[PDB]
DNA sequence: TGTCGCTAAGTTCACGCAGTATCCTGT
């Protein structure tokens, strides 16, 4: 009778079906000897509300307190007589539950005997401010059904669940191959110690042409690659994809080149030719149903792909839209809106992976277009078909097949990117650690995950969580740096997860910090036992430390090393985000005093560490809220290491948990300003041998807002300034190279691509206030004006400053690289690039180096030294 | 016309507005912009050539304890423009009494404008008495001023000072006043 | 419909303050 299945996604509708939560997942079937998708509809998820008894009777807030004691019986009578009749509540079940409370509400006793009352979801809902003569507050009123079920049953992330006495559904409700009905939340439990099962992953890529007359989008080709056993607890499979399906729709106006039949026949029989977009979409829905994918992945799928598909379904009125999800419905969710929550619910039950969002969360790149991601991870070359070439592609069958193969290659690239970044296993691990639903975890953002993590930590520990909600404080300290160049060995010490460590050490917990609703709250008493937040932060820190130690194992594959590095970075970011959510003003657990306490203790620890290091009779030169740089005044490496170990032990002697480590050793240092330096990291190899690697932190060469010409020039200049060659030869080399680059630029030898400057928009082009024509914004508007894929918010835009005789301020002349390569009346702005793009970078770089000054740089570059 | 005879005109031919402006200029050897514009346009009207006016202004301002080169640096351009030598190069006409009445209103430290309009009745009475005007003539001029007919007051002044029963002309320009005075005298 | 925090250098613009130059008004 027991029914065991591994659950992935949960979908709820607070209006259509009240008190009904769907759980989608996989279940084992021997007949097919396979895992098949199923949907279990937990019904009768009774709403719960906790009523806080008052200390004494109050005459409806009119006569104030009267002193009459109130007991549980009186509270039950009051709720049964007044509240129940007033709000049209028929049946309810009551009990007395002793619970503790520590959150942001005043005059709520820490540990009190609340009266729990449960009633059916369909009945009306109590109001938040509801107060009576016996109780002073009602909580958990708006707690969603899914949240109640998850928290109450203790389910934390995807896992194997067992169901007792399933009931077959009267009529089909979902598109899966197995349906079960659970009549109460108490019949579902979780089973531990089992292997996660394989899932089906479908990566889709669509090529679309924007309608000329209607100024809208009409899909023309859709390809997908599906793997039927993509694991989630082992390494990604090779080859990543098992099978695929391609579909192409002839344009409403253009016609095939009288050879499409023969070309398709000689190519393969796995491609579907559709006469219209309607047939194409119908075939897509049928294929999605038959495959029943569990993880649909793509590029900008949340932003532009899923939304386009749903809108096109609505526009062409393709029957059975509900198949695009897993449930069965008739009224599509209203489109538009902010973010992709509507788009997410439009395919409920099917996890969605936008490689763009995952890449933003995990890796850091100059641009997030498909080309840049492909070129930065897999190290390949991505061919971009011009938008005109697509509309004109249906003129030769050769070019039609070329476009289809380009779509296929994009799909394969997306799948390989997903595998390489290990998006799915990492998402599953993070979801299990946090506790939210996987579909939400893959959508980015850290507040949701931290909220659910603390929710679980507090619910399982007999606390009452706060109801979901319907520069600020002193932060890090940066020491004044003694800017300059250093040739001896500089030792960089740094702390390990300073903020979580502070939380652990000083017992900074929700249940310990005696708040009072911009001062710094007092430190908690030592004798208090460990709290909830310290426990969760310690669990996360322990997992991160274990992963790091595992990385330390010698003789590891470079790819596995990259995977471990990404995972460790993710865990550190998760701990840091757990700290940060304490400062979010829109967070369920906004605790500004707690974040202030954490930051204040961090500043105090940094100041004390600086004091100790100074008392050791050394020189301090820098530090950013957890790090300190020390001058050695020595040359032998062994002495450097001995001093480092000595100082490490001396510093660590004073902290119970906090650990200081040797963040690095620098042979040559170039400290320009705060948060800006370069150095030569020294990596030992054995027998005293030490290799060198150039590390830049904060320089202008490591930012996407400077031209590639300046980037390369600064890279070479720093390389020289850091080497061991004598000063005179370094200066002569710098002079020669600067003259060479000046001559090259003046003669146009440098290529076009080295001129681009990248900037990322924050809002849409229109929403930006018309405050002049800030280069990026300007170009964005131009791109929107032309007939191509739009550039929405959170997008990197590349622009090149050119010359057209505008005689306007140089900023206003920003143009697009494609424009310059196209227009015959625009040319690069040589003087701008050689004056405001190169000279400032090299001048900042060579600021503390004697022998070079702004005038010399200007002269060498070939610029006129008049205005310099 | 000669620079030296300008003073004589100031004694006799100059209308009271120009008489006040000239008196202030010789008292302080400096005139604010409005006074400068008005007096320069009037001296242009009488016939003072660009060279003559330049010499006169140079000599008068140098006594105000300012550098001669400062004069050539600053006021030379103003003079040239007043004579239509630069810029749009327009032969700007001299101010008419109506403009002077309705032009920039004088304030403390200023001496431009039509005295009949911009002088308080007591001050105008004192000034008329200073010029040895007969008490009856001063009273008649004051009555005309109180009647808002300042042009009639200036005509009465001309009649009394030139010993003519009737002016015989409708005074509507200070240069017209000077021309009539010169015709009567010369 | 939620979109972690603070700190800090840096670019582009909008304005004080002072200095230089040219251009005005009328009938
Ligand atoms: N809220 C928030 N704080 C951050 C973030 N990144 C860094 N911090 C702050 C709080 C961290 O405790 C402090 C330490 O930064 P680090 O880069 O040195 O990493 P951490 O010390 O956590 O570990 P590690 O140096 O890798 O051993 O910086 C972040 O993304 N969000
Ligand atoms: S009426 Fe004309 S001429 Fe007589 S004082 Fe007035 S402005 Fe001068
Ligand atoms: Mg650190
Ligand atoms: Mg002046």
């Amino acid at each position: 009778q027991v029914f065991r299945f591994y659950w992935l996604d949960a979908y709820e509708d607070q209006y259509s079906q009240p008190g009904v939560v769907y759980l989608f997942g996989k279940v084992w079937i021997e007949s097919a000897d396979a895992y098949v998708s199923c949907c279990v509809s937990v019904k009768n998820i009774e709403r719960t509300v906790y009523l806080l008894p008052r200390e004494n009777r109050v005459q409806l807030s009119t006569g104030k307190d009267t002193g009459a004691p109130v007991s549980m019986m009186h509270v039950y009578q009051e709720f049964n007589e007044a509240v129940a009749e007033k709000y049209k509540i028929m049946k309810f079940k009551s009990k007395k539950v002793d619970k503790d409370y520590a959150f942001e509400i005043p005059d709520v006793p820490a540990s009190s005997e609340y009266l729990e009352v449960r009633y059916s979801a369909d009945s009306p809902q109590l109001p938040q401010d509801l107060k009576g003569e016996t109780f002073s507050h009602v909580f958990g009123t708006n707690t969603s059904s899914l949240e109640l079920f998850l928290l109450s049953r203790k389910i934390k992330g995807p896992s194997w669940l067992e169901i007792k006495s399933p009931q077959l559904s009267s009529q089909p409700m979902s598109w899966c191959k197995v349906e079960a009905v659970v009549t109460r939340p108490d019949q579902v439990s979780v089973v531990k110690d089992l292997a996660p099962p394989p899932v089906v992953v479908l990566s889709l890529s669509m090529k679309t042409v924007q309608n000329a007359k209607t100024h809208q989008n009409e899909i023309v080709a859709i390809a997908a690659l599906v793997h039927h056993t993509f694991p989630l607890d082992k390494a990604p499979p090779q080859p990543p994809f098992q099978t695929h399906f391609c579909v192409l729709s002839k344009l409403n106006d253009c016609i095939f080149p009288y050879d499409y039949n023969e070309a398709v026949k000689q190519k393969n029989a796995n491609i579907e030719i559709a006469l219209t977009e309607r047939t194409l979409l119908g075939f897509f829905l049928a294929k999605i149903h038959k495959i029943d994918p569990d993880v649909i992945v793509g590029h900008d799928i949340y932003g532009f792909d899923l939304e386009v598909l749903l809108q096109r379904i609505n526009s062409c009125k393709v029957p059975f839209w509900s198949k695009i999800g897993r449930l069965r419905r008739s009224v599509m969710p209203k489109l538009g809106g902010r973010s992709g929550f509507a788009e997410r619910n439009a395919a409920c039950g099917r996890i969605i992976c936008d490689i763009e969002i995952s890449a933003k969360e995990l890796i850091r790149c100059k641009s997030y277009h498909l080309s840049e991601l492909v070129h930065q991870i897999l190290k390949a070359e991505r061919v971009v078909i011009p938008p005109e070439n697509i509309r004109n592609a249906y003129n030769d069958s050769v070019h039609l097949l070329y476009m289809l193969e380009n779509t296929w290659i994009d799909a394969k690239f997306i799948l390989q990117i997903m595998c390489e970044l290990n998006v799915l296993p990492l998402a599953l691990q993070i979801t299990n650690i946090a506790g939210n639903v996987m579909s939400r975890t893959l959508m980015g953002g850290r507040s949701e995950r931290n909220e659910y993590l603390l929710l679980h930590a507090f619910t399982e520990n007999n606390f009452i969580v706060p109801d979901k909600p319907v520069a600020a404080y002193a932060g890090g300290l940066v020491l004044e740096p003694k800017v300059g160049f250093y040739d001896k060995f500089i030792l960089l010490l740094d702390f390990n997860s300073l903020y979580p460590s502070i939380i652990q050490e000083y017992n900074i917990c929700f249940t310990t910090v005696h708040r009072e609703a911009d001062e710094i709250p007092e430190l908690p008493h030592s004798d208090l036992e460990m709290g909830i937040l310290p426990r969760e932060i310690r669990k996360l820190v322990e997992r991160r430390r274990h992963v790091k130690q595992l990385m330390k194992q010698p003789d590891l594959n470079p790819d596995l090393y990259l995977q471990y590095d990404i995972r460790q970075k993710a865990l550190k970011l998760t701990a840091n985000s757990m700290y940060g959510c304490l400062g979010f003003s829109y967070s369920r657990f906004y605790a500004k005093p707690l974040a202030a306490l954490v930051t204040h203790q961090g500043r105090e620890i940094l100041l004390h560490t600086k004091e100790m290091v100074q008392k050791m009779n050394l020189e301090v030169i820098y530090g950013d809220t957890d790090s300190i740089m020390i001058n050695t005044n020595c040359n032998n490496l062994e002495e450097v290491f001995k001093l480092g170990n000595r100082v490490k032990s001396e510093i660590n002697k004073s902290y119970k948990l906090l650990e200081i480590d040797i963040d690095g050793i620098f042979k040559s240092l170039l400290l320009l300003k705060k948060k800006k330096y370069a150095a030569l990291t020294v990596e030992p190899t054995g027998d005293g041998k030490y290799v060198t690697k150039q590390e830049l932190k904060g320089l202008d060469i490591v930012r996407r807002d400077w031209c590639e010409l300046a980037k390369q020039a600064g890279n070479y200049v720093i390389s020289q300034i850091l080497s061991d060659q004598p000063r005179d030869s370094i200066v002569e080399n710098i002079q020669k190279k600067l003259t060479e680059i000046g001559e090259n630029v003046t003669n146009g030898t440098v290529p076009i691509t080295q001129y681009e400057i990248n900037k990322a928009l924050t809002k849409d082009p229109q929403d930006y206030p018309d405050k002049k024509s800030l280069p990026h914004v300007h170009v964005a508007l131009w791109i929107n004006s032309q007939g191509g894929r739009k550039v929405k918010a959170g997008d990197t835009i590349s622009y090149v400053i050119c010359q057209d005789g505008s005689n306007l301020s140089a900023s206003q002349r920003a143009y697009a690289q494609e424009q310059l390569q196209k227009q015959e009346n625009l040319s690069i702005d040589t003087q701008y690039y050689l004056s405001q793009q190169v000279h400032p970078v090299v001048a900042r770089i060579c600021e503390p180096i004697d022998g070079i000054d702004s005038a010399l740089i200007a002269m060498w570059l070939g610029l006129d030294p008049s205005q310099f | 016309i000669s620079l030296e005879q300008i003073d004589g005109f100031a004694a006799k031919s100059f209308p009271l507005c120009m008489r006040q402006l000239h008196k202030s200029l010789r008292e302080n050897h400096h005139l604010r912009h409005g006074g400068r514009m008005q007096y320069g346009l009037f001296l242009k009207g009488i016939g003072l050539t660009l060279e003559q006016a330049l010499q006169f202004w140079r000599l008068e301002f140098t006594k105000g304890k300012v550098d001669s080169e400062k004069f050539d640096k600053v006021y030379a351009y103003s003079i040239r423009h007043n004579y239509g030598k630069e810029g749009k190069r327009t032969d700007y006409t001299p101010y008419s009494c109506m403009k002077v009445i309705l032009s920039n209103p004088p304030s403390q430290g200023d001496y431009h404008g039509c005295p009949f309009r911009h002088s308080d009745p007591e001050l105008l009475k004192q000034k008329l008495q200073s010029f040895k005007v007969p008490s009856s003539g001063i009273n008649q001029i004051l009555e005309l001023v109180k009647g808002m007919h300042y042009q009639l007051a200036c005509q009465k002044y001309f009649e009394l000072t030139h010993s003519v029963d009737d002016c015989g002309f409708s005074l509507n320009h200070p240069n017209q006043y000077f021309a009539e005075s010169q015709k009567l005298l010369t």
